[PDB]
RNA sequence: CCGGUCCGCGUACUGGACCCAGCCGAGCCUUUCCUUCUGGGUAGCCAUUUAUGGCGAACCAGGACUUUUACUUUGAAAAAAUUAGAGUGUUCAAAGCAGGCCUUUGCUCGAAUAUAUUAGCAUGGAAUAAUAGAAUAGGACGUUAUGGUUCU
């Protein structure tokens, strides 16, 4: 391809690129509001969390760290902030 | 190229590639000159009246001639929504 | 006139301060208009019959205005019709020292001309946030900025932007173009 | 490591122009790169170019029009006296009638023809033709 | 630009899909990427036939610009395309090259069938590589029917279609012949039904 | 890349373009500071405080909220460690290898790795002396290293 | 733009550009000023008592301070011979710095000018490349801000 709009890449192909290889690098992670099944308390949790986050009310583990995104425990529903 | 008195001492002002603006040499036998007929409102081809493009042999060798014509013809209206600037 | 932080305020500044001593009547926003003050009201004429109204605020007082600016502009636009209201902070620009100039204290970056023009370019579009800036260098020699705004809270500014471009041109002399790439359109 | 961002920028431009591309992306940007590009744009060797702000060194997109034969840096930026400019243009330029040697002088970045006009000299910075 | 009468009509679009023209090869080269609409879950790539139609119209306009109709050479080394190119030459007056292409036909001026076409049209760049290769020696532009795996080297105008289909090859050639005659004025207008049927131009086995 | 390897990995964080706090963030610039000091007294290094902040409190960046980087806040409250955190972890790793080496004398691989870690200590300690983070007479001693980190 | 004249594109000379644009400058304003210090000296401010109240920048000449470089412009300096080079019928030339005039009880062009280059000296500029500065503030301004401790 000799002629191509480098300033306006297709957003579909722009999203398949590595996170450092976009026009402006941008994280693909986000923050979530996690509802444990036991109670109702807003707890902001990073998507790629490295910590076993526990809610303040009961010392129950909300998520377990993995290689990438943290894994939410059963009965826990997340909503992206 | 011309002298001080203004006479064009240059012989053979050469052609240039429509895609890359390179000079098409006198022995570049991979270079072609596309001639495309004009069509009147009746759907008939107008005799002896053409849109002309020239491509250097370099562009044709890389296989970009097809994509260059898609772009060049769309800008001149010979084509619609076939070539996209953004990929 | 106590609202104005400048000696000999103009009639327009008094009228604006007269509005400022009237929006606290409704108690939803009253607990915060007592400390609010401003230094100047610069007004220029934009095309289309509208006029741009620039409220100049002490930089330390900027974050207090940011808490009620969304509401306060809407009623100030009601009180003064055919007026586009923006709030700018009076940042100070320190000239670049010459080589032979006598040594002064090191100039902080917030006082540089590049930072201040970037700062006023940020106060202009306050409800929205800038998600990217580009600068075109045209073949003629002139340079044009492009600022990309977030679609969130876009309705507060989406009918202006043209006032900002001429207002930014008035303050700095350079050309800018505001575009919101992610509208519904 | 990355020792000359101007050399990386011009190399990218050369590779895109030699391969027939009409646009090239440059990273990182700098003032010297922008002022070098402005001289090239001023003489018509490139078209419009665009600066992208990423709260970092930056990126540049240059539009190429096929008139550029070669642009390059001279590393290091040798000190050039006024009497030495003639010798440099002979070695680097294809003819005495076109082409420019780019210098960085205390009067600013400019081509060798402009440098003779304002009678200034500095360090050599690159060339274009 | 172009009159709306040159747009893809629903009748022709039905023909193209029924002839499996839209089926492109599994693997697509980078140069043919703009012509792919979407990949089918089995693996086949769906050809954007709207782009296919416009290249056909563009290609026919180039053919009409050649003064001598015999100076246009239509080629096919595949057996599936040999009947199509022979009938195209009869209808349009072009010069058909079916089957084997003798090496040296364009460069060696003492061969028997030494031709000097102003334009070479190819059914498949892969199986007609010899015809395409010599055209790059004597300044001959090339129009090629290209699949998603067909090479694009020294091809100026590419018609995106299915090269490995019995009906795909015949239909595209029939469409070019009709449009070339429409531009020449042989067909009165773009709505008159053509006498020739796309069944003619289709390869027939020795069984029949 | 990779000063002490042949690796060419590029994995790292990519900061967002926005330098302002997200609209949904409600904590004040103070509440973060008391949170940082509370965690710093538990013994966490600045890296670990930042990990906990985004992981459990939604603090994407401490700088975009408070205005200062995490180590800058600790140094402003007299909570800055004497040894910088990264230099501490290099010395601690060097201590661990040296402790393993005295019991496994034939582990020539650990001897090679120990040289890399210690070379990395000296380059970093020399840098910290030029920026007056360490005293000009500060020197890393293998014999007394266990005192500094243990 | 009379190209008369000067001495036939000629076209140099040059009355006349009316300057198209372009090129080399200089100031002023845009938040952008040697902080100064002593006069001149005071002219206009703040002229209610002036060049009898308080415009030292209203331009000089006499003082006081100053982040360090690198770089580049210009200038002085770098002996003569040699080199390049202007002039000059040593009969030409290599050379030489001679020489030329109607013929002289004397008249009279000259004996240029360039180059030196690292180091040193003076100078314009401030791109490029470094360097210093306000972080436990022991930081900057108060021109006439208030005292105190010392020192000349
Ligand atoms: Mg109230
Ligand atoms: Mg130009
Ligand atoms: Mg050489
Ligand atoms: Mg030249
Ligand atoms: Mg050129
Ligand atoms: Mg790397
Ligand atoms: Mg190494
Ligand atoms: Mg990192
Ligand atoms: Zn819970």
């Amino acid at each position: 391809v000799l002629v191509q709009d480098l300033l306006h890449p297709s957003p579909a192909t722009e999203a398949k690129q590595h996170k450092l290889k976009t026009l402006v690098q941008q994280p693909r992670s986000f923050f979530m509001d996690v509802k444990c099944q036991g109670c109702l308390n807003i707890t902001t949790v990073f998507s790629h969390a490295q910590t076993a986050v526990t809610c303040d009310s009961c010392s129950t583990v909300l998520c377990t760290p993995t290689g990438g995104k943290a894994k939410l425990t059963e009965g826990c529903s997340f909503r992206r902030k | 190229m011309e002298n001080d008195k203004g006479q064009l001492v240059e012989l053979y002002v050469p052609r240039k590639c429509s895609a890359t603006n390179r000079i098409i040499k006198a022995k570049d036998h991979a270079s072609v000159q596309i001639s495309i007929a004009k069509v009147d409102e009746d759907g008939r081809a107008i005799a002896g009246e053409n849109i002309t493009y020239a491509l250097s042999g370099y562009v044709r060798g890389r296989g970009e001639a097809d994509d260059s014509l898609n772009r060049l013809a769309q800008q001149d209206g010979l084509l619609k929504n076939v070539w996209s600037y953004s990929r | 006139s106590s609202k104005i932080l400048s000696e000999n305020p103009t009639e327009l500044e008094l009228k604006v301060a007269q509005a400022f001593v009237d929006l606290e009547s409704q108690a939803d926003l009253k607990a915060e208009l007592r400390p609010l003050q401003f230094k100047s009201i610069k007004e220029i004429d934009v095309n289309g019959g509208k006029k741009a109204l620039a409220v100049f605020v002490p930089p330390p007082s900027l974050q207090a205005y940011r808490k009620v600016q969304t509401r306060l502009t809407r009623e100030l636009e009601k009180k003064f019709p055919d007026r586009h209201v923006v709030f700018l902070a009076e940042r100070r620009i320190l000239p670049k020292p010459a080589r032979k100039a006598r040594k002064q204290q090191k100039r902080p970056r917030s006082r540089t001309l590049t930072a201040v023009h970037d700062k006023i370019l940020e106060d202009l579009v306050f409800p929205t946030e800038i998600i990217g800036k580009r600068v075109r260098y045209l073949v003629g020699g002139n340079k044009i900025q492009k600022v990309l705004l977030d679609s969130k809270d876009s309705t507060a500014v989406d009918y202006k932007l043209d006032s900002f471009q001429q207002l930014y041109s008035k303050l700095t002399g350079k050309q800018v173009v505001f575009e919101i790439p992610g509208e519904s359109h | 490591t990355r020792t000359s961002v101007l050399a990386d920028a011009l190399n990218a431009i050369n590779n895109a122009e030699k391969t027939g591309k009409r646009q090239v992306l440059i990273r990182p940007s700098s003032k010297v790169i922008i002022k070098f590009l402005t001289v090239m744009q001023k003489h018509g060797y490139i078209g419009e170019f665009e600066y992208i702000d990423d709260h970092r060194s930056g990126k540049i997109v240059v539009q190429l029009n096929g008139r550029l034969n070669k642009c390059g840096v001279i590393q290091p930026r040798f000190n050039v006296k006024i009497n030495d400019i003639e010798r440099w243009t002979d070695n680097l330029l294809p003819a005495r009638q076109f082409g420019y040697v780019i210098l960085t002088t205390s009067a600013g970045i400019m081509d060798h023809e402009e440098a003779r006009r304002k009678h200034v000299s500095g360090k050599i910075l690159g060339f274009v033709y | 630009s172009l009159p709306a009468s040159f747009d893809l009509t629903p009748e022709d679009a039905k023909l193209l899909l029924a002839a499996n023209v839209h089926l492109g090869a599994k693997n697509v080269q980078v140069h043919n990427k703009p012509y792919v609409y979407k990949t089918r879950p089995d693996g086949m790539n769906i050809i954007n036939i709207g782009k296919t139609w416009e290249k056909i119209v563009l290609a026919a306009r180039i053919i009409a610009a050649v003064p001598n109709a015999s100076d246009v050479a239509v080629c096919s080394s595949r057996t599936f395309g040999q009947r199509a190119v022979l009938k195209f030459a009869a209808h349009t007056g072009a010069t058909a090259i079916a089957g084997r292409f003798t090496p040296g036909n364009f460069t060696n001026y003492i061969t028997r069938s030494f031709k000097e076409p102003r334009l070479v049209v190819v059914t498949d760049p892969r199986t007609d590589a010899q015809a395409i290769k010599e055209s790059s020696y004597v300044n001959i532009p090339v129009i090629a029917l290209t699949d998603m795996d067909s090479p694009s080297e020294y091809v100026d105008v590419a018609i995106p279609c299915n090269n490995k289909g019995k009906h795909s090859i015949g239909l595209i050639w029939w469409l070019l012949a009709r449009e070339v005659l429409r531009l020449r004025g042989i067909i009165p207008d773009r709505t008159t039904e053509w006498s020739v049927m796309p069944d003619l131009y289709f390869y027939r086995d020795p069984e029949e | 890349g990779r000063m002490h390897s042949s690796g060419k990995g590029i994995s790292s964080s990519a900061l967002p373009y926005s330098r302002n706090a997200p609209s949904w963030f409600k904590l004040s610039s103070d509440d973060v500071v008391e949170q940082i000091i509370k965690y710093a007294r538990k013994g966490l290094t600045p890296s670990q405080i930042g990990v906990i902040l985004r992981d459990a409190h939604g603090v994407s960046q401490a700088k975009v909220v408070t205005g200062n980087k995490i180590l800058r806040i600790l140094k402003s409250n007299g909570l800055a460690p004497e040894i910088p955190e990264d230099l501490y972890y290099l010395i601690k790793k060097a201590v661990s290898v040296r402790k393993h080496l005295e019991k496994n004398r034939k582990d020539k691989d650990s001897k090679f790795r120990l040289i890399l870690i210690e070379s990395r200590i000296h380059r970093l300690a020399r840098y910290y002396r030029t920026v007056a983070v360490l005293p000009p007479n500060w020197k890393y001693e293998s014999a007394t290293a266990s005192a500094l980190v243990a």
